[PDB]
RNA sequence: GUCUAAGUAUAAGCAAUUACAGCGAAACUGCGAAUGGCUCAUUAAAUCAGUUAUCGUUUAUUUGAUAGUACCUUACUAUGGAUAACCGUGGUAAUUCUAGAGCUAAUACAUGCAAAAUCCCGACUUCGGAAGGGAUGUAUUUAUUAGAGCCCUUCGGGGCGGUGAUUCAUAAUAACUUCUCGAAUCGCACGGCCUUGCGCCGGCGAUGGUUCAUUCAAAUUUCUGCCCUAUCAACUUUCGACGGCUGGGUAUUGGCCAGCCGUGGUGACAACGGGUAAGGGUUAGGGCUCGGAGAAGGAGCCUGAGAAACGGCUACUACAUCCAAGGAAGGGCAGGCGCGCAAAUUACCCAAUCCCGACACGGG
């Protein structure tokens, strides 16, 4: 409530400290309406920018302000352009330790959460809910603009983010009211694979059932046959896993994700973008499988769990969608051949090279 | 100074020319096409229309910057004398450094829109003949 | 008495005439806008058929496009660098059209170090020019503004990149 | 004072919002279809 | 040739006679003629 | 308040009316190519009687022209307008001569219902969306997509919609509706495109008299398909 | 000046059988006055005329259409204030002079939260109708992208948006705005579902809204055409004279103006100068039609779609009015005389035609 927030600043300014007393124009600008962004901007990159000395002193009162700000619904236009666009910038011009404050300040029940114990999973955290699913869906909008403003930087928060959103994923497919949570699925999907690309060195190794619940349970007996429309941010998390090489193995949990995938393939009513979507897929697979020592650090996992036990059947598909249809696209076949040019050294022996040839 | 470029095409880009033609049975030159002078006031290279009238005539003048003069000369038809009277006019087009430019040769302009005072027009032809200085004459 | 016409003027003959007719509201002139550094003071004014257009006259902040790789921020604004007319326009410091002025480089650095990761000014994909990283070390880079300021209201812009930048640059030196 | 006329008009209002929107949906599923058609007999006679 | 840029030395008809020299001068003179005598250089 | 005199020709006004002629109203025709209502109801059709006459006839809604009540009294009614008065239930259509002058077909709703408007401009507005104007300055969403510019369109009038169409075609009778022979009923055997600037069409009579007509003034009315009754 | 069913009625206004109802003074609001014409130094292809062009521009009014834009950490909830008119207390010598005090409305100015919504796709499909896949307007500015004969054969046969032109139209992305809009209006009929719910859906218009038309304008622009004169042959560059480059403003193109440099440009085919004596279309004919500067004087400003209105304000100047002497408003044509002697209504209506407004009535 921007009156509630301006008597509160009233307040704040009763509170008579040298640290707030130099900005105190530039909040009650803040909090005008009509000057938000412009007084933002006066804030930050201007002459007047704050100093470290009272910085701070003057830290807390301006980010809860500003996370008011970033929730107040009023003024906000519609679409993208109503507000968010607002937190875009708003978390494109904060700082980092900032951004630690600013996380401490938007998890309220959840920035003291775990949800991995010395067990796999914690069933008693996830059979209670502290929240309601619109407070959720904004949750992670937040973090989804935490993330992409961010970018590296993410390290020393990791330990609160990844159980925020993992928690938040691991509710939508138990619950899988339907909309909240469909789009809390969508954007906590994308957001861990920004968050994936985003952190190499991360262990993501204490947890694999909890990928485990969400690829495995809704979708692998389904996979190919909803994904022949489109790709999925299940595709997307699967891609994003194939280019990093510390995730690719939380593939060989299950061994039956590369044959769906290639049954993805194989099928010929998909829209071609999931096919060479695929084709992407595998071919990291077997960039990491001819990458040197750093990736050699899993390429014998790759090599001997994933690819090996496939590879007739990747030809098998690759044959079928070569010889069956009479309309092919030409990205689809620069494709499809620069795969199995570089599948072509990594296999030895075959069942299917009469076939190939 | 400051840098001639084409306006809305990029070039600043790690991963083109843009020539119009002026259409009505013209041909954009080479030299108009991919040769890398850059002028807001060519009809291939800059943003000008071409419309309305045509015309041609002789150059008098290639000496000035991108400024001919042609002189249309006309026979006035004076009833006093019942005769057709030679009456000599002067015109103003825009040179672009796409033609070859000749003096005394017969030069085929279009009209585009006021470019300065005097400018309104621009080369779209050129045709060179062994034309004389101000002492010869011809309808034209 | 600022006006737009030719009735002052002489004729391609050389020749100049009276042909005096009252100034008229259709031909009318109005004076310029030395858009300078300050805070936003940008006028409002009807115009043929009421149409208002927005005269900046002391502007803070402009919106400056790295297009190369893909975003455009709204940043704050250092001084004029170098304006191809006057150089008096280049000593008062005004914002006009197509005018090359040093800008900010902290939210270009955020969205850097936010897409790619790679720390920059201080794999392949991400690559800087040399001289845009020294631009970026010095934390405050080179755009034009494209935008007109006095008919706008706004400095709008693109930074300044690759062949225009080397040129810019060696007109600096010049 | 809110008259139930006036609701009546809000319902008038949004009713017509709703009846413009499905007569765009029908014309541009109709104009698809007709478009279909033609461009089916264009490469007919190609 | 250009616009303003040349001096011309051109008697201004209007600007002829605006304003007769008013002499407000508080010194005899010699004082500020011996002053420039010995200004720095003496 | 200008005079009688200056009052077009094509639209019939006798020595006694007063020196002076009402100026019709602006909207979808244009001034000159205008018949204002009182003109038709008092001045051609005789209706009426007086200006005040005129107007209370118009006040109350007793007349719909192409469909719709009109109300001001300079309202343009300029080209092929359908008006209905449903006291006598009597519609009419707004035609020339073969003398360039305004002329008036008595019809019944059966060919009264449509409309046969000559095409000005097809565009993609906003959205991306195909529109279409009109001679008579009406736009309509999606038209079926052949039809460009120097067509004419047969229009419903009561949803307004597209019921046919006939090309631009060397071979089909036209209709001048402009130029100094306005009014002249023939069909079209050949055209000259002159790019550069007013194209004209070469278009022959019924009775072998061939003329050259502008595509800007032409206006066609069906290759023999006399879609609008002309009187005999 | 301006009123219709369709703005705001508590006139302590009239007239009557329950917020309101009819008539309706006053006031707010919106419209209007880019003209009707009056005076007087003129305008010698600059206007003007034909003839183009706007792919270089603005357009109240006309009618035609016209808006997919939810959610997006509050966990909670059909809105504001003024004020007029109105009631009263006065002032002064006082004019559209107005002070204090107390009211009230908007189509006046102002904000504006149900797990759904809406698109594009669709695998499977019984036309089933759909699993589930992706996504969330507009106005401003900048940058980017898109703008798509030959062979076989039976000789019968078989097979392989627009312009002349535009970075045009159009679409999307990235941000931008002290940036808008996306109906918190008025009247009239009042019906379907029957959860008979201060129910949900339902029609007809007036008013208002973004864009594009279109009308009506306005604004430049192209070739031609002036009358005579060399006791007018040099002229322009003397507010640039001609370019081209860059910026400013303008609705836009434009030395139109501001920085850069280049050299011009015209003329004995008649430039330039002088002189003032300031026509076109409708064709047997004559007829008939169309045709610069100022509002006491310079200077500056203000509305509107359109004025640099001559409508206003401010200064200076110059008259000149009333006055209680401290103050205060204001600048037209027509007429009669123009020797003391002379000669055409001080008529009436908007009845017709035409024009303007909330508008059938009012005013011209």
């Amino acid at each position: 409530d921007i009156e509630l927030q301006k008597l509160a600043l009233k307040a704040i300014l009763t509170w008579k400290s040298e640290g707030i007393k130099p900005y105190q124009e530039h909040l009650e600008y803040l909090l005008d309406e009509a000057r938000f962004k412009n007084e933002l901007t006066v804030l930050f990159q201007g002459d007047n920018k704050i100093l470290p000395e009272h910085r701070s002193e003057v830290i807390p009162v301006l980010l809860h302000l500003l996370y008011g700000r970033a929730i107040s619904r009023k003024g906000a236009a519609s679409g993208r352009h109503g507000l968010h666009a607002t937190r875009l910038a708003i978390i494109r011009q904060l700082d980092v330790e900032d951004m630690g404050s600013f996380l401490d300040i938007g998890l309220g029940p959840l920035r003291a959460i775990r949800v991995v114990d010395e067990q796999g999973v914690r069933e008693s955290v996830f059979a209670h809910e502290p929240l309601p699913p619109r407070k959720q869906v904004g949750l992670l909008n937040m973090l989804e603009a935490v993330i992409n403003e961010l970018g590296t930087s993410v390290e020393p928060y990791m330990d609160a983010l990844v159980n925020s959103v993992l928690y938040c994923l691991v509710n939508a497919c138990r619950k899988l009211n339907e909309s909240l949570y469909r789009v809390i699925r969508t954007t906590a999907l994308k957001s861990l694979s920004r968050l994936f690309q985003n952190a190499p060195d991360f262990n993501w190794v204490p947890y694999r059932e909890l990928m485990v619940k969400e690829i495995i349970s809704p979708r692998i007996e389904k996979l190919p046959v909803e994904s022949t429309q489109g790709v999925s941010a299940t595709w997307r998390l699967m891609a994003t896993w194939s280019s990093l090489p510390k995730a690719a193995p939380f593939l060989n949990v299950d061994k039956r994700i590369l044959p769906k995938i290639v049954e993805t393939l194989s099928i010929e009513k998909a829209k071609d973008e999931v096919k060479v979507f695929a084709l992407d897929i595998l071919k990291n697979l077997i960039n990491l499988a001819q990458a040197p020592e750093t990736e050699s650090q899993f390429n014998e996992l790759i090599k001997t769990e994933l690819l090996d036990p496939n590879t007739d059947l990747i030809l098998k598909t690759i044959g079928g969608v070569l010889h069956g249809q009479s309309d092919i696209g030409r990205e689809l076949l620069s494709s499809a051949v620069d795969t199995v040019v570089v599948f072509a050294p990594m296999i030895e022996v075959s069942s299917h090279i009469q076939d190939m040839l | 100074r400051a840098f001639l470029k084409q306006p809305h095409i990029f070039l600043n880009s790690k991963v083109r020319r843009w020539y119009k033609d002026v259409g009505l049975g013209f041909k954009t030159p080479k030299t108009a096409i991919e040769g890398h002078y850059i002028d807001k006031k060519c009809p291939f290279t800059g943003m000008v229309s071409i419309r309305g009238r045509i015309l041609t005539g002789r150059v008098v003048s290639t000496k000035m910057h991108r400024t001919i003069i042609i002189r249309r000369e006309y026979l006035h038809y004076i009833p006093k004398y019942n005769r057709y009277e030679k009456r000599h006019k002067n015109l103003a087009a825009h040179v672009s450094p796409a033609f070859r430019v000749e003096e005394g040769d017969m030069v085929v302009v279009g009209q585009c829109r006021p470019l300065s005072k005097t400018v309104r027009f621009n080369v779209l032809r050129v045709l060179p003949r062994t034309g004389k200085s101000v002492k010869k004459f011809q309808k034209f | 008495g600022i006006s737009r016409d030719s009735r002052h003027k002489r004729s391609h003959t050389g020749a100049k005439r009276a042909f005096y007719r009252k100034k008229r509201a259709f031909e009318l002139g109005r004076q310029p806008a030395n858009t300078r550094i300050g805070p936003k003071r940008i006028h409002i004014v009807r115009t043929r058929g009421g149409n208002h257009k927005y005269r900046a006259l002391r502007l803070d902040s402009g919106n400056f496009a790295w297009g190369s790789e893909g975003c455009t921020r709204k940043t704050r604004i250092i001084g004029v660098v170098y304006h191809p007319s006057n150089n008096e326009l280049v000593r008062t410091n005004t914002l006009t059209k197509s005018a090359v002025v040093q800008i900010d480089a902290a939210p270009f650095r955020q969205w850097y170090e936010a897409h790619y990761g790679q720390p920059l000014g201080r794999a392949a994909h991400g690559k800087v020019d040399p001289a845009l990283e020294k631009q970026f070390e010095a934390g405050r880079l080179y755009a034009i503004i494209s935008s007109r300021p006095g008919q706008s209201g706004r400095a709008d812009g693109y930074i300044l990149e690759g062949e225009e930048l080397a040129f810019y640059q060696r007109k600096l030196h010049k | 004072l809110v008259t139930p006329q006036r609701l009546q008009h809000k319902r008038h209002r949004i009713a017509l919002k709703r009846r413009q929107q499905e007569k765009v949906k029908e014309e541009a599923a109709e104009y698809a279809q007709i478009l279909a058609k033609r461009v089916a007999e264009a490469k007919a006679q190609k | 040739a250009s616009k303003g840029r040349k001096l011309r030395y051109t008697v201004h008809e209007k600007l002829q006679n605006f304003m007769a020299p008013e002499d407000r001068r508080s010194w005899e003179e010699h004082a500020i003629d011996r002053l420039f005598g010995t200004l720095f250089g003496q | 308040h200008q005079k009688r005199l200056s009052a077009p020709s094509h639209w019939l006004l006798d020595k006694l009316s007063g020196a002076y002629a009402p100026r019709p109203s602006t909207g979808p025709h244009k001034l000159r190519d205008c018949m204002p209502l009182i003109v038709f109801v008092r001045n051609r059709l005789k209706y009426a009687l007086n200006y005040r006459e005129t107007k209370a006839i118009m006040m109350q809604r007793l007349v719909k022209v192409d469909g719709k009540v009109r109300t001001d009294i300079t309202y343009p009614a300029g080209f092929m307008d359908v008006i209905t008065i449903e006291k006598t239930g009597e519609n009419f259509r707004l035609i020339y001569d073969t003398k360039g002058r305004f002329t008036v077909h008595r019809i019944t709703d059966e060919e009264a219902k449509y409309k046969l408007g000559k095409v000005k401009r097809v565009q993609l507005g906003r959205g991306g969306v195909p529109f279409l104007v009109t001679h008579d300055a009406r736009t309509i969403r999606y038209p079926d997509p052949l039809i460009k510019v120097n067509d004419t369109v047969k229009i419903d009038l009561e949803t307004g919609k597209i019921t046919d169409f006939i090309k631009f075609d060397t071979g089909a009778l036209a209709m001048i509706t402009g130029g100094r022979n306005m009014g002249r009923v023939g069909v079209i055997t050949h055209r000259e495109r002159h790019d550069g600037g007013f194209g004209i069409v070469h278009l022959k009579d019924a009775l072998d008299n061939t003329f050259a007509t502008r595509e800007s003034n032409v206006f066609v009315i069906g290759s023999e398909k006399p879609w609008i009754s002309l009187p005999k």
